[PDB]
């Protein structure tokens, strides 16, 4: 019913992006730079740690359960720098020869096959640490082709090594247009496996990320150190309901019976409310909430085209009133649309401010974020659309990234693309039938 | 000890028998041990712990030892029969 949770990183993005939760995560739990616990221990709070997330040894080092990998060595080595005594490199690999690094296909796709064995040897060595084991998380990037074939290969290599284990990731695209041009093989691929696993993803673009970023910090200087903050924020509080359980979630196979009845469309938009992760809204909780469904606070492209919604996840904390947030919900329910088929209820946790935080002086400066599911988040990595469109349809470069052996012939490579686009299209089929109500007649009405 | 106190108190107070001064003794009295009883209660006998406890586990306070339970009584809870060992 849960279980145990052992993260990964795959490329740079998600060691850059992993530097900042793994610093979040160290304050929620006093666990410190060096891993120990930084508090005088009075042995109360039950939920001092999380056992899912880390291992906690004689020195009350909590161990992060998570492997880092990357094509780039300076950067896991930069994180494990930043993490001095807290990270542990027996679990980090670099995936790399400097020659094929700086080819996002070839670096990432040749690694999944070449290099299954590092990967895995990780990976099994932490799954095997323990008995009650839920499943994966990944911090990653599609651009990042690093990830992307690593990724891929661990997507369909652990599904069959681990059936019934969920497996999921946090992909991070970059908002460019033309940079996404040397993307097009990846990304795309990112997908084509992406789109294989029902546990898959929550996916964004940065874009409203990276302008966030800009108006929140007193930095108009947006880059991705100070957006990654924001990441930050994001990710973490998902697991506020696995770190500080209650009574409904406490683990991800109940985060996943609420939010995905449909396999087929697990691909998530998140937006979030103020943060502290580097704050004070000043509303009722139920304004809090109001705002996250405000496209100009989402992460990725903002204003959508009257969304359909399938199915939305919210959690809300601080000093809730469950008499304030009706008012929220009833607003919430006459803005999100969809067919009777999707007329789901919509799920609405509560979660628990960390006690290592600093106290807060208000309790009423609630907090939280929105996970959605909705027709238009394919829209998230457009700019990649727009150029594996240009692409694809043309049979532009095969093998022109050195495919290592594998598609060789130019025809093969091309069959590998257009299962990639048959994916990408048949993601709308579904997001597109997902909006009907006659969904629902198709199996009930018919034998 | 506390009883002697009071004993001495009461006793001190006989030539006045059943009156205010009596009374004010029993107000006092009253509160010195409900806040005492209450003090050992919590420090000694864990009474709000017990409580939070019941209510984590009779009540369901915590699902995460209701999996936990479940999951590793799959076996005991499936098993139909009786007199399970
Ligand atoms: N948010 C975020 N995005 C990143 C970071 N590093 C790279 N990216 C993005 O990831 C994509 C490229 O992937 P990258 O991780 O650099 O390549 P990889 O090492 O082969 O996996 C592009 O969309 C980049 O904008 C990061 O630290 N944070």
């Amino acid at each position: 019913m849960g279980g145990e949770i052992i993260t990964l990183q795959a490329g740079q993005c998600g060691n850059h992006v992993g530097k900042f939760l793994w610093s979040q995560l160290a304050k929620e739990h006093a666990i410190g730079t060096d891993g120990l616990s930084q508090l005088p221990d009075s042995s109360t709070e039950r939920d001092d740690d999380t056992k899912p997330f880390f291992r906690e040894n004689s020195r009350n080092k909590f161990t992060p359960r998570a492997i880092m990998m990357d094509s780039e060595p300076s950067v896991i080595a930069d994180v494990e720098n930043t993490f001095r005594g807290f990270f542990d490199p027996r679990n980090t690999w670099v995936a790399s020869d400097g020659a094929s690094a700086g080819n996002s296909w070839a670096n990432g796709y040749d690694i999944g096959t070449r290099n299954q064995d590092d990967i895995l040897n990780k990976i099994d060595k932490e799954i095997d640490s323990t008995d009650n084991f839920e499943g994966f998380q990944l911090l990653h990037s599609v651009a990042g082709g690093t990830g992307s074939g690593l990724g891929s290969n661990l997507l369909e290599a652990l599904c069959d090594r681990y059936p019934k284990k969920i497996l999921t990731t946090y992909s991070v695209f970059p908002a460019r247009s033309s940079e996404v041009v040397v993307q097009s093989y990846n990304t795309i691929l990112a997908l084509r496996r992406l789109i294989e696993d029902s546990d898959a993803t929550v996916v964004f673009d940065n874009a409203s990320l990276l302008n966030i970023s800009g108006k929140v910090f007193r930095n108009p200087n947006i880059d991705l150190q100070h957006t990654n903050q924001l990441i930050s924020t994001i990710i973490s509080s998902v697991t506020n309901s696995i770190r500080f359980p209650s009574y409904m979630y406490s683990s991800m196979s109940s985060i996943y019976s609420t939010l995905i009845p449909s396999p087929e469309l697990h691909f998530l938009s998140p937006s979030f409310t103020p943060f502290t992760s580097d704050a004070h809204k000043g509303h009722s909780s139920y304004d809090v909430m109001l705002d996250l469904l405000d496209p100009s606070n989402s992460l990725v492209s903002t204003a959508m085209n009257n969304p359909t919604y399938f199915n939305v996840y919210n959690t809300i904390i601080g000093n809730v009133e469950p008499r304030q947030i009706s008012r929220a919900m009833t607003k919430l329910q006459q803005r999100i649309k969809f067919p009777s088929w999707s007329s789901s209820a919509m799920h609405v946790n509560i979660g628990r401010r960390s006690p290592y935080l600093p106290l807060q002086p208000n309790e009423n400066e609630v907090s939280g974020m929105m996970l959605s599911n909705m027709s238009t988040v394919v829209n998230v990595f457009e700019n990649a659309c727009n150029t594996f469109d240009k692409v694809f349809a043309k049979g532009a470069f095969l093998n022109n990234y050195n495919v290592g052996d594998l598609f060789q012939s130019m025809q093969n490579v091309q069959d590998e693309f257009a299962e990639s686009r048959e994916v990408v299209q048949s993601l709308m089929e579904d997001y597109v039938a997902a909006e009907q109500d006659s969904y629902l007649d198709d199996v009930l009405v018919d034998d | 000890e506390f009883s002697k106190k009071y004993h001495v108190l009461y006793q001190s107070n006989s030539y006045r028998g059943i009156s205010t001064n009596f009374f004010e003794i029993i107000n006092d009295q009253y509160s010195e041990i409900v806040n005492h009883t209450n003090q050992i209660l919590n420090q000694k006998f864990h009474y709000r712990d017990v409580v939070f406890a019941l209510k984590n586990i009779l009540l369901m306070g915590k699902s995460d030892f209701m999996d936990a339970l479940i999951e590793k009584a799959n076996d005991i809870l499936a098993t139909p029969s009786d007199s399970l060992p």
